[PDB]
């Protein structure tokens, strides 16, 4: 139903779900391959 | 005769035929379907 | 010559704006 | 410093020659009426 | 403007200004020409290349 | 001697691989970019006030108080040549974009250098990437490595007697 | 008043003085043709096609003549070194003194076409408004260039009427001027075959011929004259400097990488014959068959010939040079005299070292020498106090076959790493650096100067291209676009066809 | 000869001169090194 | 406007959410999988932290040859 | 291959689910333009 | 009238989110096979075979170290296609052998070209003059020059620039160290347009913002503008007495001004361009002859031109190795071209 | 009343679609170890 789920919590979960993306990608450079250990 | 190198290029000058007559016939269709309309 | 020829361009351009600043195209008002 | 001989004129030539096709043009846009 | 004698003898060669075919004239043979040129420039270009690479055709100053 | 500088800089701070200078590039690039942009955009919409034989800028008095150009159809362009929210319909927020990019751009190339003044330096991947045994399996990272030592024990050839250049 | 970068616009709506501004253009050209022909001809030193041939001499139009048939003087030297030759009119001066003599018709013909401009061929018959019918003059234009290029091939290069073309063996040692027959199978495809330049001469000129008559006969369909905008000149221009750039492209490329018509007696070799040892390969060949048939090492080196042992020389590579490095390669390494023979380094143990070559890439580049597998044997050092490699330590020596120093063997470390400096650039010579004041730094070929240009101007050409077509088929708006513009024209939704008002919605 | 309706007067204002002037000189102390060698 | 259903208007409706907190995890989960099984290798040629040397080899193999490229790396992928 | 089976095996099992959720008001925009 | 051609000439054109055109069939599919081919390399592709790097996600490189990388120098000029003589229409050993390259190279060609017909396309469409495509030849002679003219001068596509973020870095060390690619001119006419069209930029925007009409009630002034407007939402007559009295010259026409921001920066990167066209060929800018003669003769001549040579020539011995390992070099420790201490 | 797939529907899923997966695969990979 076209307006239901409000923008501002859509732009809040959406960007959340970014910066846990990328801070995996963070974390993933000091473990496993590219961490120089 | 033919080279391999030449069997190479006849399969890579029909995957272009097909890869662009698909994408033509596809492209007419869809405007033949989906056409502009015009005050007479 | 080289040094020569490298200060007489500079000057050039010194004098080009001189003239390009104070003998410019007054700008003038229109419509 | 042993610098090539037709720099000079290289260089010379090189600002004349466009120089003066600038002047021609301006001097003769200054001269016409209006 | 001035007539001359060749300007009268080449007079016809340049009467036709703006004449036209009607339509899509012979543009579907001019089309099929084009795709053959491009094929051609394709063979040629792959040749020299060594991306076609042809019996009895050793592209180098050997051959 | 500016382009000495650059390549020693690099030598010590790896500036290529630092995020500032990079956004520095981002800025100076782009500001490039949006100057040609914009250069081409309003010469494109120019409204026709000259003739055939005449250049166009005479159309333009100075002072005039009506726009040289169509901004609407400007927007009718761009907005198609991408989409239309991607273009700007209002010029105060071009012109403000116009302005922002390149100089914050800068302003992070500035500070590229200001802190690798202090020899906070551009990020190190040497030897990042490591196989099961644990050779070093090179990246690009290791061959700008390669480069930048080269730089470094070139430069200043009599200067240094000591095995670390510390400043 | 028009701006400077428009002052040539004046001819757009005048044939005659159009045709007057290309001949004066034509006469230019050849006129250039003829004075760089005669400074050339001024400069050229005939005395040596082995050593100092054309292309060590910055000559650039003498390949040219030569490509073509054009090989003697009326002094009496051909380019292949002969001397009591009769080359008749067509010598390099009777070619120079015709372009000169064209040049100087062209430019009164030039004068006549632009003070009668106004010719009643140039008014269309029924507006009496200036008209070109581009059209048909293509057609005219073509059948000629058909008529010419077969001519060309037919008659020119096969010698049927006509000199031939510059071939050669694989390694540039025999060339001459040959007739050619055309080369009709898949190998005429080959641009390395030369009789795949006949054969397309003959079969493009006939295709050109055709092509000709139909776009003599044949009208343009309405709908490709309306698109292409026929009525309008600079559609032309447009085309044309397409056609152009892509053909400058082209001669770039195969100036650079090879071919039958761009043979290395005329130009030099190509970078690659170095970057593959094309020639070091063809000279261990000859020395290995020399040493199987029993000759000795030195009878081996010294059947090399002089102009081969050049050709493995990295300052013949064109890709050695540099943009401001100006004139002949003479003036960088010197004009070469003699092959000095085949260095041949040992170390005190007696083992073969063979010198690390330089890669074109590197102006300078270290002195290293390794054993036939490759294993480091040898090198001169930069930092002395942990030299394990040094000529010294290792007692490295340099004997010479072949060449001025046959039969002799250097010990003096000095002398020894001296030439093993000059066995980076491969084979060794000797040059007069004085003649022309040479200052030791190497520069291209006419075969390197030749590809900068014109992939340069290729490239500009472009802009060129790209501006006078957007020219062509937006010459409605290039004095600005419609004051009266509709907004409804380029906002979103009021059309469902883009700028097709008849689509409203 | 009746004259030639197609020539134009040609321009060039103080402002051109000076950018004109201005590309050339500088356009010589660019090059100028190059060409001294 | 152009026509088409405003983005806004489909991302906050629920008919979207519905499709797509399926679609969005199931691709995410695919491209997971790709690299777990260890797929994402084969396919594209690339080595495993084990397969860039045999365990004695310290040499790189480069390929050397245009047209025996292939059975170069077929080659080196053997002597592992 | 068995992997590429397990991979693709969410993706098929996505889009059947976004076709079973979409058909009712794809079927009512084909039927419109046709 | 009103055929096939002609209704396809209708959908092609319709006023949507994503304008299409004839232009797009060639731009859409070569821009999209581009950019994806860039990150399918550099998320799972090696350079294992080819340069003995590794250059993808998958092997552990991050944003700043992937790559998608040049073929190997045995290549020589291959287009390399899939099912050319080397793959042999085996896609696994054509990723390992940099067909990925050749692909986003040739595609990334072809969608410019798609791009640039977009751009004279449009315009025709909307009825304005094409400055925009114009403009836009200055990226098509940067691409062009330098991955393509570039390498095809050179031994193989291998010194082609790899498409990835410290790649491009290296590309500029190698220029510096082999090229001296800094002391070419043609190079500085392209910082000249670069850092110029950036200034001109700035200082336009600036100058537009700071000399606004007050058209509103609101300190935030974005809104006191209208699209439809006939007004000029600035002041040309203030902007130019401010610059005239500041920096002594200042714009009085804005149809020049807007014009001279489309000239400097696509002029420079043209120069550039024509630079590159030259390095194809090793045609350098490397040296300065009479330098040379004095500093040869005399050993207490030094400048910062014979300073850079030296750094030069060690970015060459130290890094030549590694980045030419089809080469085969080894340089002894001995060898190195080494200062004091370092 | 407002159509459902579109040629902008097109663009966005050729983008859209890869990406995630990508991200998927990317993830993954943060957990890998020699
Ligand atoms: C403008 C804007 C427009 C928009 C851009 C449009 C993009 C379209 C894409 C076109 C791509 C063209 C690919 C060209 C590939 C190529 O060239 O590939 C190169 C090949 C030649 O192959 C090379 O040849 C070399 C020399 O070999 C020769 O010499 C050797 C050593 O002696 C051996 O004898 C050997 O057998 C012999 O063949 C080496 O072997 C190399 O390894 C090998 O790659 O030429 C060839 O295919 C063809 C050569 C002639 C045609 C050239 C036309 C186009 C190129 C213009 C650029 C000029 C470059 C000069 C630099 C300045
Ligand atoms: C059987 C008869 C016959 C034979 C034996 C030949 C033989 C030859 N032809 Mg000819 N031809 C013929 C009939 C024949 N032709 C006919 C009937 C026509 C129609 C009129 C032509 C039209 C024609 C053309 C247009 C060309 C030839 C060329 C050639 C040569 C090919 C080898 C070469 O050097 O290519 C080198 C050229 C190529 C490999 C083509 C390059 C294609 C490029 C890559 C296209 C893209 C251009 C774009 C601007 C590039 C920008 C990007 C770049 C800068 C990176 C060779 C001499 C070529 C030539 O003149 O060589 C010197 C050539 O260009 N022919
Ligand atoms: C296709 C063009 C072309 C080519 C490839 C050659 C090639 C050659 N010539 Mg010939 N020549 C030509 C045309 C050409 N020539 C013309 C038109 C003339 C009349 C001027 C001559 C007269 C001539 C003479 C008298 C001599 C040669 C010589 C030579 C050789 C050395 C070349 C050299 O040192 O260049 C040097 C090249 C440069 C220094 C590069 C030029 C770079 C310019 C200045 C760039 C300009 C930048 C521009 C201003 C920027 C604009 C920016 C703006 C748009 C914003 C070489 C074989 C020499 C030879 O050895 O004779 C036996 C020699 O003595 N040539
Ligand atoms: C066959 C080739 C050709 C021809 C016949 C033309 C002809 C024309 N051009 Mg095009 N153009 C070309 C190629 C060509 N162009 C190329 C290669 C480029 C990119 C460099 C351009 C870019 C271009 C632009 C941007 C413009 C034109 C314009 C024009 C028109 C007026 C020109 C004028 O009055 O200049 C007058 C020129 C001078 C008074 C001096 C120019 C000095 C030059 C820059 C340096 C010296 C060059 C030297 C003498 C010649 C070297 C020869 C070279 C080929 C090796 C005219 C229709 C103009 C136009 O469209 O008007 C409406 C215009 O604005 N051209
Ligand atoms: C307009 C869009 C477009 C364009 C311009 C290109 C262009 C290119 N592609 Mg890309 N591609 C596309 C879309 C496109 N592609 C799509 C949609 C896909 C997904 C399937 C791909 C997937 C793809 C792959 C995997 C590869 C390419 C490759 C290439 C290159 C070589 C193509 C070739 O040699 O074909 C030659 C064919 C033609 C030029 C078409 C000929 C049509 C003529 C006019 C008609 C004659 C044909 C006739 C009917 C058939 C009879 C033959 C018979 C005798 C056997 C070139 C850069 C290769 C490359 O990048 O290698 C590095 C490569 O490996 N493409
Ligand atoms: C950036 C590139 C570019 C752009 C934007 C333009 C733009 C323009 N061109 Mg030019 N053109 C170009 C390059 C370009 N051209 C090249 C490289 C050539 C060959 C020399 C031409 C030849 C040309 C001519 C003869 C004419 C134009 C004309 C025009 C105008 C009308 C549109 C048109 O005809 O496009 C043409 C379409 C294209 C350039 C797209 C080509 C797509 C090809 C066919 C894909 C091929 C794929 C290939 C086979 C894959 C294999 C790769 C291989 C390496 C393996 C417009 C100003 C016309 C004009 O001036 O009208 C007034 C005109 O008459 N063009
Ligand atoms: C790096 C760039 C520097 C910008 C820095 C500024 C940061 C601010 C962010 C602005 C970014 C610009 C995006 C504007 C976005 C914006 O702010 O406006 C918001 C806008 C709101 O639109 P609506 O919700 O009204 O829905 C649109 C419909 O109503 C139209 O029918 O949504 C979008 O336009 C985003 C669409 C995503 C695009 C998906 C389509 C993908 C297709 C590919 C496009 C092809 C291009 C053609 C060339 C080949
Ligand atoms: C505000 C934080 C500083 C960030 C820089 C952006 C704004 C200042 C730079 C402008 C210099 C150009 C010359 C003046 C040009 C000029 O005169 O500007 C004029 C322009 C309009 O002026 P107004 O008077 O309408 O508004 C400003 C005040 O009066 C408040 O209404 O000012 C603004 O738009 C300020 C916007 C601040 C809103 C916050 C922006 C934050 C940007 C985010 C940056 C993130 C970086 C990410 C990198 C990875
Ligand atoms: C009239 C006559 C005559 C005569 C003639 C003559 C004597 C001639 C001539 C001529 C000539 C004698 C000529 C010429 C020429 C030349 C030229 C045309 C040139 C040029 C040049 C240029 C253009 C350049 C450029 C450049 C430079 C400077 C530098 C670097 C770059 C370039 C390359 C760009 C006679 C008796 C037969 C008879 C009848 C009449
Ligand atoms: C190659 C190839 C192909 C194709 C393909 C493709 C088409 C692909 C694709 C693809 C894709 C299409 C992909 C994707 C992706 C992606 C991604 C991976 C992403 C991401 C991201 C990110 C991570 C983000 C981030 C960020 C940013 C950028 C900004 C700011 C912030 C942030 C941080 C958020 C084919 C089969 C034809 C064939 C052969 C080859
Ligand atoms: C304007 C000067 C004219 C001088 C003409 C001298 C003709 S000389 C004549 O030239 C022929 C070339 O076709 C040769 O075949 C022939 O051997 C030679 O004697
Ligand atoms: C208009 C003045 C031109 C006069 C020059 C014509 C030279 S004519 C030329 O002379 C050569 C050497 O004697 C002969 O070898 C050759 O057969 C002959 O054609
Ligand atoms: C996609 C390639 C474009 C080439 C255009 C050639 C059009 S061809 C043209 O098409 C008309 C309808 O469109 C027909 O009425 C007519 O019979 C046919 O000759
Ligand atoms: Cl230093
Ligand atoms: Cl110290
Ligand atoms: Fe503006
Ligand atoms: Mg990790």
């Amino acid at each position: 139903e076209g307006g239901r789920i409000p923008l501002w919590i859509v732009a809040t979960v959406a960007g959340m779900g970014v910066i846990v993306i990328v801070g995996l990608f963070f974390y993933g450079a000091y473990a496993g391959l590219g961490s120089s250990l | 005769t033919i080279t391999p190198s030449l069997k190479g290029f006849f399969i890579g000058l029909l995957s272009g035929a097909v890869v662009l007559g698909l994408t033509f016939a596809v492209l007419i269709a869809i405007s033949q379907i989906d056409k502009v309309q015009r005050s007479l | 010559m080289e040094t020569i020829t490298y200060v007489f361009i500079f000057a050039c351009i010194i004098a080009l704006f001189f003239f390009a600043i104070f003998f410019r195209e007054p700008p003038r008002i229109t419509k | 410093m042993e610098v090539n001989q037709l720099g000079l004129i290289a260089t010379a030539l090189f600002v004349l020659v466009p120089s003066v096709f600038l002047i021609i043009l301006y001097v003769q846009t200054e001269s016409q009426q209006k | 403007a001035r007539r001359t004698w060749l300007g009268d003898i080449l007079r016809p060669l340049n009467s036709e200004y703006g004449k036209v075919a009607p339509g899509w004239g012979t543009t579907p043979l001019m089309a099929v020409f084009m795709g053959l040129f491009l094929v051609f420039l394709l063979i040629i270009l792959e040749i020299y290349n060594s991306t076609l690479i042809l019996d009895g055709v050793n592209v180098s100053w050997k051959a | 001697g500016t382009f000495n500088f650059m390549i020693v800089f690099q030598a010590e701070h790896n500036i290529l691989m630092h995020p500032f200078h990079q956004l520095g590039v981002a800025g100076v690039f782009g500001g490039a970019l949006f100057c040609a942009m914009h250069g081409s955009l309003v010469t494109s919409s120019l409204i026709r006030e000259t003739t055939e034989t005449e250049s166009a800028n005479y159309g333009y008095k100075f002072g005039q108080e009506e726009e040289t150009y169509n901004i609407v159809a400007a927007h009718g362009y761009f907005g198609r040549l991408i989409f239309q929210y991607a273009s700007f319909n209002n010029s105060r927020s071009l012109h403000f974009f116009l302005a922002a990019w390149p100089v914050v751009g800068v302003w992070f190339a500035a500070l590229g250098i200001s802190t690798m003044a202090f020899n906070l330096n551009g990020f190190n991947f040497n030897h990042s990437v490591i196989d099961a045994k644990g050779n070093v399996i090179n990246t690009w990272a290791d061959i700008i490595n390669r480069a930048n030592l080269g730089m470094e024990v070139m430069h200043e050839r009599n200067a240094h007697n000591f095995p670390l250049d510390l400043a | 008043g028009l701006p400077w970068y428009r002052v040539h616009t004046v001819l757009i709506n005048d044939p005659g003085r159009l045709i007057a501004a290309h001949l004066m253009h034509t006469a230019l050209v050849a006129g250039w043709a003829g004075s760089m022909a005669l400074y050339e001809l001024a400069t050229f030193d005939p005395s040596d096609p082995v050593l100092n041939p054309m292309w060590r001499q910055g000559m650039f139009v003498l390949p040219f003549m030569a490509r073509l048939g054009v090989t003697g003087s009326w002094s009496g030297w051909s380019i292949t070194g002969e001397t009591g030759i009769d080359p008749g009119f067509w010598s390099f001066e009777g070619v120079a003194l015709a372009h000169i003599v064209l040049s100087g018709l062209l430019f009164l013909a030039a004068c006549w076409h632009w003070v009668y401009w106004d010719l009643e061929l140039f008014r269309d018959p029924r507006t009496g408004e200036p008209a070109l019918d581009l059209p048909k003059m293509f057609g005219i234009h073509l059948f000629l260039a058909g008529l010419l290029c077969f001519g060309f091939g037919a008659f020119h290069l096969t010698g049927l009427f006509g000199p031939g073309m510059w071939v050669s063996d694989p390694y540039g040692l025999t060339g001459s001027v040959q007739p050619v027959a055309p080369e009709w199978g898949p190998d005429g495809f080959n641009p390395y075959n030369p009789g795949g330049v006949v054969a397309h001469h003959i079969a493009a000129g006939i295709v050109g011929i055709i092509a000709g008559l139909f776009h003599i006969l044949v009208r343009p369909p309405q709908r490709l004259y309306k698109a292409l905008r026929m009525g309008n000149i600079e559609t032309v221009l447009s085309s044309s400097i397409a056609a152009v750039f892509f053909a400058a492209f082209v001669v770039a490329g195969t100036m650079w990488y090879g071919s039958a018509t761009t043979p290395i007696e005329l130009f030099g070799p190509t970078r690659y014959q170095w970057d593959s040892s094309y020639f070091q390969q063809e000279i261990n060949r000859r020395v290995q068959a020399s040493l199987a048939s029993g000759a000795t090492l030195e009878e081996a080196w010294s059947a090399i010939p002089e102009k081969l042992a050049f050709y493995d020389y990295i300052g013949n590579n064109p890709a050695k040079g540099g943009l401001f490095r100006t004139g002949p390669m003479n003036k960088g390494d010197g004009i070469a005299q003699a092959w000095k023979g085949h260095a041949v380094f040992r170390n005190k143990e007696g083992e073969e070292l063979f010198v690390r070559r330089m890669p074109a890439f590197f102006e300078s580049f270290p002195v290293i020498l390794t054993d036939k597998n490759g294993v480091v044997k040898a090198d001169i050092p930069f930092r002395r106090a942990e030299s394990k490699y040094s000529f010294e330590q290792q007692g490295v020596t340099v004997s010479f076959y072949g060449g001025e120093l046959n039969g002799q063997t250097f010990t003096d470390p000095p002398t020894v790493k001296s030439y093993a400096r000059k066995a980076i650039f491969g084979e060794i010579f000797e040059f007069d650096t004085e003649t022309l004041n040479s200052d030791g730094i190497f520069r291209t070929s006419p075969r390197g100067w030749f590809t900068f240009a014109h992939a340069v101007f290729a490239l500009l050409f472009f802009f060129g291209h790209i501006w006078h077509g957007a020219r062509t088929l937006f010459r409605d708006v290039f004095s600005g676009i419609d004051p009266e513009l509709s907004p409804e024209q380029v906002e979103w939704g009021f059309y469902q066809k883009v700028g097709d008002v008849t689509t409203r919605k | 000869m009746e004259p030639n309706p197609n020539r134009q007067p040609v321009e060039l204002n103080r402002t051109s001169l000076y950018l004109g002037l201005l590309l050339i000189l500088v356009l010589a102390l660019l090059f100028s090194s190059y060409f001294f060698n | 406007t152009t026509g088409e259903r405003p983005f806004s208007d489909i991302i906050t409706s629920v008919r979207y959410w519905v499709i797509h907190s399926i679609t969005i995890p199931a691709l995410f989960i695919a491209g997971w999988l790709f690299v777990s099984t260890g797929l994402a290798y084969d396919v594209f040629g690339t080595p495993r932290p084990d397969s860039y040397y045999a365990q004695e080899q310290r040499s790189i193999p480069l390929v050397t040859d245009r047209f025996e490229a292939k059975q170069q790396v077929e080659t080196f992928l053997e002597q592992l | 291959d068995w992997r590429v089976l397990v991979v693709l095996l969410p993706v098929l099992l996505a889009a059947g689910w976004a076709v079973r959720n979409i058909l009712p008001y794809a079927v009512k925009q084909v039927q419109k333009l046709l | 009238e009103r055929g096939w051609f002609d209704i396809l000439d209708d959908w092609l054109k319709r006023d949507r989110f994503v304008f299409v055109g004839w232009s797009g069939i060639l731009l859409f599919p070569c821009a999209y096979l581009a950019l994806g081919g860039w990150l399918t390399g550099t998320t799972f592709v090696t350079s294992w075979y080819t340069h003995g790097l590794a250059s993808s996600y998958l092997e552990g490189c991050n944003f700043l170290t992937v790559a998608v990388s040049t073929p190997a120098n045995s290549m020589g000029h291959s287009l390399l296609l899939l099912w050319g003589p080397e793959a042999q229409g085996d896609f696994t050993r054509w990723c390992q052998l940099g067909g990925l390259w050749t692909f986003i190279a040739l595609h990334g060609a072809f969608g410019l070209i798609g791009f640039m017909l977009r751009q004279f396309e449009i315009a025709r469409l909307v009825g304005v003059r094409p400055y925009n495509a114009i403009a836009f030849s200055a990226p098509i002679a940067v691409f062009v020059s330098v991955f393509l003219i570039y390498p095809l001068g050179q031994s193989s596509w291998f010194f082609a620039p790899s498409f990835g973020v410290a790649a491009i870095f290296r590309f500029l060390l190698f220029f510096q160290g082999f090229h001296n690619w800094t002391l070419n001119p043609f190079h500085m006419m392209g910082v000249a347009g670069v850092l110029g069209g950036a200034l001109l930029c700035a200082i336009h925007g600036a100058t537009v913002e700071n000399t606004l009409f007050q058209d509103g009630e609101g300190a935030s002034t974005f809104r006191a503008f209208n699209p439809t407007q006939a007004e000029e939402t600035y002041s040309m007559v203030t902007a130019n007495r401010f610059w005239s009295q500041i920096f002594g010259i200042a714009f009085s026409n804005k149809r020049w001004l807007h014009f001279f921001m489309l000239f400097v920066p696509v002029t420079g990167l043209w120069m550039s361009a024509i630079g590159v066209v030259g390095l194809a060929l090793n045609l350098r800018s490397y040296d300065f002859i009479s330098q040379e003669i004095r500093a040869a003769e005399d050993p207490e001549f030094e400048t910062f031109y014979t300073k850079n040579l030296l750094l030069n020539e060690g970015i060459r011995a130290w890094m030549a190795p590694q980045d030419q390992p089809h080469e085969n070099f080894v340089f002894p420790e001995e060898v190195l071209p080494r200062g004091n201490a370092l | 009343s407002y159509p459902i797939f579109t040629v902008r529907w097109v663009a966005v899923h050729t983008l859209a679609v890869p990406t995630i997966f990508f991200l998927g695969a990317i993830a993954a990979m943060q957990f890998i170890q020699r």
